[PDB]
């Protein structure tokens, strides 16, 4: 029987297995690659997944996510306290442990943390099940870097009630190394900058490795960007077209703008993979046709302070850990953003034109190295 | 060179090689691991692959789809309009009665076979693959549905030709996944042991197919195989959008049967719902701006949604019972139920296709690469520089097949060659008496046997050269007939025999004429191809010049305000600045669309100084780790 490797993310988990001498990324029964981390309670039954992220603005006070922030923590955590001003459902206090609190099958029901996310880690089990053709038992899960024992402790709490033997609990960006090979260059030190960029949340980590022994240098995280900030920029440069062009102003027209933002976040999506986008509305105001472009050069521009912003992390990440930029080994990305190419291109212009470690999929990197070293400890 | 196996789907593609000791799948320039099988026209280049489906929705007059059920599809054909249904694009008929795409491209009309058309998104995913690989790609696997015909074969390898590959063979896809399941599992029974009897079931976007094997450690056999190619995804999203269709005309008082384009925004809806209702019991519809000004906002249950499709439901079971037949076996006899293709997430089929086994499904393949992976295992299988891990295996050919000869002296003018539920690829030796040059020809020996409106004959053959020994009455001719491993049907040798002894005397041409093209309309082809290719590219490349140039503009200017700005006299910076200042307007105007060569240039200029600097600013970077180190 084969081992799992379980990127258990605070918004999709991610499973592999190491068969044949490669990682194979499971896909779930939906055709999936990555399984939102959310459980749906209803008035008939609960919802794991797909089905639960599904339904989530017709069911929101019952559907929870970002549970990874609450696990390990204390009620009085002011990061607790801080979230729970964000999410649509409950959290109450128990003993000074979070719970969040829910409508299932027409009662009030009170879920730990690490409850929460053993549906999730069942959810991934089943999916690795299913594949395999035979139970599974054995996982490595991940965790942030940032982790202190009682969240990592949680989080293999979570595990174990999902009925898997949690082999080892891994750094995120430590996974994402052993996927790219950097833990087998034997003895002497290498600095391995991480830079996860993704799902509106930032992580930079430098790890030092030495005879495959990994050691945390520095973290870093600028918590939030990736998102609507740059959705806005385009927005608000074509509302300027149509102002230029027309003579009038559709700023103030609730209905058009989510029109013309939907184009441009279709647009911004093509901009990764093609210099040049088409923006095409029928009738966008008034019965006035919009059919423009934008060029990848032009978006990078309306939102080069956005871009550039994703260097702070790194140059403050180099600081704790007391290291010039001119001393980093190896550079991985993960995380969805980094597919971005300015991304790639600030770190890599940052970096005096260092190789970067991308061609795993960055959203399974994590996942494809928790299932290798899931693999070793079972060799 | 890379064998390269490909899995031809109607709404995507995948892509996979050979190389190291396995077998990889391909992502593209997206990153994904399918391609949209989308060729699409625009007045300076073709849209092909993702870029096709980007460009779709505001396109839909000139992109195709649907590129596989064209294949070969006579325009007249009894079940046509089953086709064209599908089709957003003109369709028109060729010269040869069948049926291509007429485009608008490059300011002009245009015509293109299904073959031309097929042979732009194999050229598109070629190049995904060498890209990729950064490999020679010269040759190519390509799975089609085992309901295929002879001659679309033909058709599908000659435009994998035009695309400059050698289609080594066109395999069935569900024998390339069975392929893919065999040189994987590792525990297949071994010697005197009863074979593993797996059935196949890939329901995708437009095909149901159901084919089952026996399997022993290095060897496949196909027991039985049967198809639906009108069961697929596309017609849950058809019934869906046809439901919506009606609701909306008494909801909202819109038809959008007469406006396609808003048609097209609901279709393209109803397969995200559909998806949905996979794993939800109920799911709203939303459509903003369906029409000018108006939102609709409805909904649809999984129960509701499996009463639409109840008329295509009734022929559910089908499929596996006439393979159970086929292979002369009851339900009974299957070992495990192996599920592939998106359609089989659907809850209906999944509960149907069990009961129809009496088994729980199996899904211990990645449902969506199996058939890409066992094409590359296939395509591998014939290089020359061996060095695949052997792996046997055998398909079934459904039809008897005859062959016919000049008569002259024989007592017969055909023979039963190729029996109903044999194997291919197969070879059978005849020896025929000849009095001279003859003809020769394959046809189905039942024709009832076959679909409606099958023509009997499947190829002839002239053969030419024989010379008649002293004793001037017949002599014996022997001949290699050949099913080949495509199932295509051939004849690969013919000699004079009798030159005390039996030995060879002259060996005898043979001309063919099959489904397959002529070298000359090949080659002509393979020529307007190659035009289409220079000319995507030429585009390709100077827009790339054109983002070049704008990126350079903005870059270099933020740095003479930065970094740079201590390593510029004021006369440099000024200069400098102007000169970007004006490239920027000049993409504004006659830079909006120019040339290569202009792109380049300008972007020479603004370079040429702005180095200068840089090498200024790179040597102080250099003296101060020398004050460092
Ligand atoms: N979770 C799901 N639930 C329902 N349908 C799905 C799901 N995922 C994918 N599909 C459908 O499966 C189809 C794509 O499947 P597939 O890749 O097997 O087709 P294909 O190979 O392109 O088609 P064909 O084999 O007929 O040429 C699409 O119609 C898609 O909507
Ligand atoms: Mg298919």
């Amino acid at each position: 029987a084969a081992a799992i490797g379980i990127d258990l993310g605070t918004t999709y988990s991610c499973v592999g297995v190491f068969q044949h001498g490669k990682v194979e990324i499971i896909a779930n029964d939906q055709g999936n690659r990555t399984t939102p981390s959310y459980v749906a309670f209803t008035d008939t039954e609960r919802l794991i997944g797909d089905a639960a992220k599904n339904q989530v603005a017709l069911n929101p006070q019952n559907t929870v996510f970002d549970a990874k922030r609450l696990i390990g923590r204390k009620f009085g955590d002011p990061v607790v306290q801080s979230d729970m001003k964000h999410w649509p459902f409950q959290v109450i206090n128990d003993g000074d442990k979070p719970k969040v609190q829910v409508s299932y099958k027409g009662e009030t029901k009170a879920f730990y943390p690490e409850e929460i996310s053993s549906m999730v880690l069942t959810k991934m089990k089943e999916i690795a099940e299913a594949y395999l053709g035979y139970p599974v038992t054995n996982a490595v899960i991940t965790v942030p870097a940032y982790f202190n024992d009682s969240q990592r402790q949680a989080t293999k709490d979570a595990g174990v009630i999902a009925g898997l033997n949690v082999l080892r609990i891994i750094n995120e960006p430590t996974a994402a190394a052993i996927a790219y090979g950097l833990d087998r260059t034997g003895k002497g030190e290498r600095n391995v900058l991480i830079f996860d960029l993704g799902g509106g949340t930032f992580d930079v980590s430098i790890l030092t490795i030495d005879d495959g022994i990994f050691e945390v240098k520095a973290t870093a995280g600028d918590t939030h960007l990736g998102g609507e900030d740059f959705d806005n920029r385009l927005v608000n440069h074509f509302v300027e077209e149509f102002k230029r062009k027309h003579k009038k102003d559709i700023s103030q027209n609730k209905r058009a703008v989510r029109r013309l933002r939907t184009a441009c976040e279709r647009a911004k999506r093509t901009l990764s993979s093609s210099t040049q986008a088409s923006l095409e509305i029928d009738s966008l105001f008034e019965g006035i046709d919009f059919y423009t472009s934008i060029t990848r050069a032009r978006f990078e521009e309306l939102c080069s302070d956005l871009f550039r912003s994703t260097l702070e992390p790194v140059e403050k990440a180099l600081r704790d850990a007391k290291l010039d930029k001119a001393q980093i080994h190896d550079l991985v990305l993960v995380g969805g953003s980094t597919r971005i190419p300015k991304v790639q291109k600030l770190l890599q212009d940052f970096f005096n034109g260092r190789d970067l470690n991308k061609s795993i999929n960055p959203d399974e990197a994590v996942a494809y190295g928790a299932a290798v070293q899931a693999a070793i400890l079972m060799g | 060179s890379t064998p390269f196996g490909l899995d031809l789907g109607n709404n995507n593609s995948v892509l996979a090689v050979a190389r190291n000791r396995g077998i990889d799948i391909v992502v593209n320039e997206v990153s994904n691991r399918s391609t949209p099988s989308v060729v699409g026209f625009g007045p300076k280049n073709r849209y092909l692959g993702e870029t096709g489906k980007n460009k779709q929705t505001s396109n839909i007059k000139n992109t195709v789809a649907n590129l596989k059920r064209i294949i070969g599809l006579d325009y007249h054909h009894p079940d046509f309009e089953q086709e064209s249904k599908h089709f957003t694009s003109k369709l028109v008929e060729l010269d040869d009665k069948k049926t291509g795409a007429e485009v608008r491209f490059a300011g002009e009309k245009h015509v293109f076979s299904a073959t031309q058309l097929a042979a732009m998104f194999i050229d598109k995913v070629k190049d995904t693959v060498k890209q990729d690989t950064k490999a020679n790609i010269t040759d190519v696997c390509i799975a089609v549905p085992p309901w295929y015909t002879e001659e679309q074969r033909y058709n599908i390898a000659d435009a994998a030709r035009i695309a400059g590959l050698n289609p080594v063979r066109i395999v069935n896809d569900v024998t390339a996944a069975g392929v893919s399941y065999g040189i994987f599992k590792t525990d297949l029974p071994e010697g005197e042991e009863k074979p593993r009897i797996v059935a196949f079931v890939d329901i995708g976007h437009s095909s149901y197919t159901c084919s089952i094997m026996a399997f022993k450690k290095g060897q496949l056999k196909v027991l039985g195989t049967a198809c639906d190619k009108h069961f697929g995804g596309r017609d849950f999203d058809l019934a869906i959008t046809e439901h919506f269709a009606d609701e909306f005309k008494t909801k909202y008082k819109i038809d959008i049967r007469e406006n396609p384009k808003a048609y097209n925004r609901i279709l393209t809806a109803a397969e995200k719902l559909k998806k949905v209702l996979s794993a939800n019991t109920n799911a709203p519809f939303s459509v903003e701006s369906v029409m000018n000004d108006v939102d609709v906002s409805s909904q649809l249950s999984r129960e509701e949604l499996e009463e639409l499709v109840k008329p295509l439901l009734e022929r559910v079971t089908e499929p596996v019972t006439k393979a159970l037949a086929q292979a002369k076996l009851s339900a009974e006899e299957v070992d495990f139920v192996e599920i592939i293709g998106g359609t089989t997430r659907i809850p209906t089929l999944k509960q149907s296709i069990s009961e129809a086994f009496g088994k729980p499904l199996s899904t211990t393949l990645n449902q969506d690469e199996a058939i890409a992976k066992g094409a590359a295992f296939i395509c591998a299988i014939h290089s020359p520089t061996l060095r695949v891990r052997p792996f046997k295996f055998e398909d079934i050919h459904p039809y008897s097949v005859s062959y016919s000869w000049d008569k002259q002296v024989e007592d017969e003018d055909h023979m039963e060659v190729f029996p109903a539920g044999s194997s291919f690829p197969s070879t059978k030796l005849i020896t025929l008496n000849r009095t001279g040059d003859f003809s020769m020809a394959a046809s189905y020996t039942d024709i009832t046997q076959l679909p409606p409106n099958t023509p009997e004959q499947i190829a002839n053959w002239e053969i030419t050269g024989v010379q008649l020994p002293e004793g001037q009455d017949s002599v014996p001719v022997k001949l290699k007939l050949r099913c080949d491993p495509s199932g295509l049907h051939t004849i690969e040798e013919a000699y004079t025999i009798e030159d005390t002894k039996t030995v060879k005397k002259d060996d005898l041409t043979i001309v063919a004429h099959t489904f397959g093209l002529d070298a000359k309309k090949l080659n002509e082809l393979i020529e307007k191809e190659n035009e289409m290719l220079a000319q995507d590219k030429l585009v390709a490349e100077t827009e790339d010049r054109k983002n070049t140039l704008e990126e350079y503009i903005y870059t270099l200017r933020g740095k003479l305000e930065e970094e740079y700005a201590p390593f510029a006299s004021d006369a440099e910076k000024t200069k400098l600045q102007g000169m970007l200042n004006k490239a920027e307007e000049w993409l504004y105007d006659e830079g909006f669309d120019s040339i290569k060569a202009k792109y380049i240039a300008k972007y020479e200029e603004l370079a040429s100084l702005g180095n200068i600097i840089r090498g200024r600013y790179l040597a102080k970077e250099e003296e101060k780790k020398q004050a460092i180190r």
